[PDB]
RNA sequence: UAGCGGCGAGCGAACGGGGAGCAGCCCAGAGCCUGAAUCAGUGUGUGUGUUAGUGGAAGCGUCUGGAAAGGCGCGCGAUACAGGGUGACAGCCCCGUACACAAAAAUGCACAUGCUGUGAGCUCGAUGAGUAGGGCGGGACACGUGGUAUCCUGUCUGAAUAUGGGGGGACCAUCCUCCAAGGCUAAAUACUCCUGACUGACCGAUAGUGAACCAGUACCGUGAGGGAAAGGCGAAAAGAACCCCGGCGAGGGGAGUGAAAAAGAACCUGAAACCGUGUACGUACAAGCAGUGGGAGCACGCUUAGGCGUGUGACUGCGUACCUUUUGUAUAAUGGGUCAGCGACUUAUAUUCUGUAGCAAGGUUAACCGAAUAGGGGAGCCGAAGGGAAACCGAGUCUUAACU
């Protein structure tokens, strides 16, 4: 029987139609007010625009730049570790497990996760934490 | 179309961890001979963004 | 989908000159000034509901005052004397007794009297 | 899970998770709400205020006259051309996640099992194309209106019944979720039934 | 995103990755060698389309009915139950549909081949000057002259010639990579005046095209130009012979046709405002949003009630419309002569939050391919780690010579 099958209780509700009656609870004004700019159509201040006062992007100064080097370095995570199926972790090796990204040329192993696999590390920037649980887990660091 | 964000204020404020935004200090650009160390020293770290500030930065900063 | 309307718009019409029937003039045949009609029939209909109350409760005073002079003595002592009288417990929709039934009234006075003495 | 045969009175295993498990009715209305979507075309119609025959000259003056203020002839509160928001042709697909469309066809699969509304057997087909072999094949097997999917893409079975409305005959890869709950009763075919464990779990 | 920007409003790439599609050749010159490739233009042969077409299965009885296709009973075809018509809804009444066939004559698209023009290949050469670049003024590159590379040129100038020259975002050196100032080139891509077939959670006569109808017409304007209204008898005209009143009128009453004439041309259905005829009650000494609560009498259908229901409403208490805008409106503030029809919070793409469903440190594909709502495709995107302007460090990081 397919006129059987019905949805999850609170998964659909009708919304909302402005202007239909005064039951409705929105008839007249639809939620607008009286007069104003925030009524009539098309109206509102535009993003950011707190009346004719300096705004607070604007009353603020600027800082800093764009190194240019940090979107080419990436971050890999202890956790895994492993999606490189065997050999050692290389930098065209977390590229071929889609872990660190194709246009990226430095990448650090930073401490997060576990590892318990003995593969090793080769070509790539390690921090002490990482270093202690590679060696503690069996693994090995080309220094 | 994809929302264009606020370049201005884009350079002005940046995220932090917890979803808050960090912006540097004002009156620290010039005419600093008749300000008060104490003062610069203070004003020269750099500060989070307020509760009333934040529906506007969020607004300005769609992809933030 | 374009809903035509019509059919739905004339019920409702149908529906509000059918409650205003009897009016005079355009008020039973021009749904505009009709509808006008039946919401204030509502308001005074609402109103009266409240009224009646009153009304009938003036009324029975009045006509209890009327009984209690023939029979010698005010609504005001009348009152008095029936409720010191034993708490005796009686009504002033029950003053249709003071129109059929005189000899019952006239004993209600004497006991009324008799506890006010 | 065990399904009894029915030609051979023999019997057949097939995967648990994939033949019984609970109904998740929310799951499955959704899959058929967005194949029912799927289908649906668009093809509108009624230009708007701009695209609507006429020109922009100004009915009459603003100012002077008792008439209302009008600015054009087409606009939607004139009797003549004009409708506030006309309708573009659009795309009514939904998305349906990968994942979402295969559990709601075990759960399909699953309670047709379970009310019994599912059969199997070894073989099906006719010799011929006629009509009538077909027809007396399933009044011998009382099938009023059936779904039939093998494997074998037999072209005679397909001519058989080709427009025949009770019943429709498709290929084991062809399945569908609306015509699976849609069919009084199912039947398949032991190879059908191996490519579709194969597939959907 | 990087950038540009009264660094305001706003504008907005490229590198690189995944796909659709795959095609490379000539002149700046003669020696050989050859007439050789691959093309263009024309004949013939073969194949397949187009421009008329042919065949194309299977049902009877009975009831209601003006009429059977409908109900009841019993049969047959189906590679044909797409669709339309026929006196109500037909697989088997008709036209068709599935399927299988068909061209005297003229043409399209691919192949083979005859002939005309162009030519093949090898060695050796050559290698685009008022050009590149530059000064002045402009324009285009996401790039508004800015530290501004690169492209084009109105004006004035002006090189080198494989040992040479251009680029790599001011500029110099090293390195890498290409060879301007001569040309041609299919596919993937854009669109529909027009032709055929098919489709629609598109409209159904104030809708849909302006125009379902002899519509770009009537009409308006000197002209450019603007621009309507207007669909439906019945199955079949069987469209009312004949008689009567009437001006040998208009109009009507009979008769007749028809299932229906109250389907009669101004013809399906026939609502509302608005205007009439008849019946019941009230109304000619009574003052106002015309109702509402009480309520006599009168007139009509019933009852085991008489005083139940319906119509009217003498008399009586209370009672100054609606909408909008306002501190506040009966207000003498705005809008509405009335009826019918139409008429105003939508659609697309992004982003945040709530509910609900799937999956669970993972979730999910986009284009595209595809036996096309399946399956493939993980390019990508979000999350799991933050701090700093950044280098950089990292469950820490920043500040500081360093921090309790
Ligand atoms: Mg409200
Ligand atoms: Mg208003
Ligand atoms: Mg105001
Ligand atoms: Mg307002
Ligand atoms: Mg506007
Ligand atoms: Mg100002
Ligand atoms: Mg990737
Ligand atoms: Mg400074
Ligand atoms: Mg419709
Ligand atoms: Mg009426
Ligand atoms: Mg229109
Ligand atoms: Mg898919
Ligand atoms: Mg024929
Ligand atoms: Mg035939
Ligand atoms: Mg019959
Ligand atoms: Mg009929
Ligand atoms: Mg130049
Ligand atoms: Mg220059
Ligand atoms: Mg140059
Ligand atoms: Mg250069
Ligand atoms: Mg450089
Ligand atoms: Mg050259
Ligand atoms: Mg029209
Ligand atoms: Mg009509
Ligand atoms: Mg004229
Ligand atoms: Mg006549
Ligand atoms: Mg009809
Ligand atoms: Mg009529
Ligand atoms: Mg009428
Ligand atoms: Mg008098
Ligand atoms: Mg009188
Ligand atoms: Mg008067
Ligand atoms: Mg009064
Ligand atoms: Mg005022
Ligand atoms: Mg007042
Ligand atoms: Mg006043
Ligand atoms: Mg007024
Ligand atoms: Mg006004
Ligand atoms: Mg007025
Ligand atoms: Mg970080």
């Amino acid at each position: 029987r397919l006129n059987t099958l019905s949805p999850a209780e609170g998964s659909k509700k009708a919304g909302k139609r402005l202007g239909r009656g005064i039951g409705s609870g929105l008839g007249k004004t639809g939620g607008r007010g009286h007069k104003g700019q925030k009524s009539r159509s098309g109206g509102g201040v535009r993003r950011g625009f707190e009346g004719g006062q300096m705004p607070l992007y604007r009353r603020l100064p600027k800082f800093g730049f764009t190194s240019r080097k940090a979107a080419i370095t990436a971050e890999i995570r202890l956790s895994d570790l492993a999606k490189v199926e065997g050999g050692v972790v290389d930098l065209n090796t977390l590229k071929a497990a889609n872990i660190i990204g194709i246009q990226i040329e430095f990448a650090k192993v930073i401490l997060a996760g576990e590892v318990t696999t003995p593969v090793t590390v080769r070509g790539l920037r390690v921090t002490k934490g990482a270093r202690a649980a590679i060696e503690a887990a069996g693994g090995k660091i080309e220094e | 179309p994809k929302i264009k964000t606020v370049r201005g204020a884009a350079k002005r404020f940046k995220k932090t961890g917890k979803g808050g935004f960090k912006h540097k200090h004002a009156n620290l650009r010039h005419i600093l001979t008749k300000k008060a160390t104490k003062r610069k020293r203070h004003l020269r770290p750099k500060a989070m963004v307020s509760k009333g500030d934040l529906g506007l930065v969020i607004a300005c900063l769609p992809y933030a | 989908a374009r809903v035509k309307r019509g059919v739905i718009a004339r019920a409702r019409h149908k529906k509000i000159l059918k409650q205003a029937k009897g009016y005079y003039g355009a008020r039973s045949r021009v749904y505009r000034v009709a509808f006008q009609a039946v919401i204030k029939a509502g308001q005074y209909a609402y109103r009266d509901r409240r009224q009646r109350k009153r009304q009938f409760r003036q009324l029975w005073i009045a006509r209890i005052n009327a009984a209690a002079r023939q029979n010698g003595i005010s609504y005001s002592k009348f009152i008095n004397g029936l409720k010191k009288a034993s708490v005796e417990i009686d009504r002033k929709i029950l003053a249709d007794i003071a129109v059929f039934d005189k000899v019952a009234f006239t004993a209600l006075v004497e006991k009324a009297k008799a506890a006010l003495a | 899970m065990e399904l009894v045969l029915k030609d051979a009175q023999s019997a057949l295993t097939v995967s648990e998770t994939t033949f019984g498990r609970d109904f998740n009715e929310a799951l499955v209305h959704q899959v058929v709400v967005a194949y029912a979507a799927g289908a649906r075309q668009g093809t509108r119609a009624q230009k708007t205020r701009a695209e609507v025959t006429g020109s922009g000259k100004k009915p009459w003056r603003q100012k002077g006259t008792g008439r209302a203020r009008s600015g054009s002839i087409k606009s939607p509160i004139w009797r003549s051309g004009g409708v506030t928001f006309a309708a573009r042709p659009q795309d009514h697909s939904q998305k349906v996640n990968k994942k979402m469309y295969r559990g709601a066809l075990k759960s399909i699969l699953s309670e047709l099992v379970r009310q019994d509304r599912l059969i199997v057997v070894e073989k099906f087909s006719v010799e011929a194309p006629k009509t009538k072999l077909l027809a007396q094949k399933l009044k011998d097997m009382a099938l009023e209106d059936v779904l039939i999917i093998t494997g074998e893409l037999d072209e005679n079975l397909f001519l058989a019944a080709r427009n025949l409305h009770k019943v429709d005959v498709r290929d084991a890869t062809g399945i569908d979720p609306v015509s699976l709950i849609a069919f009084d009763k199912v039947v398949m075919t032991a190879d059908a039934v191996k490519q579709v464990e194969e597939m959907l779990a």
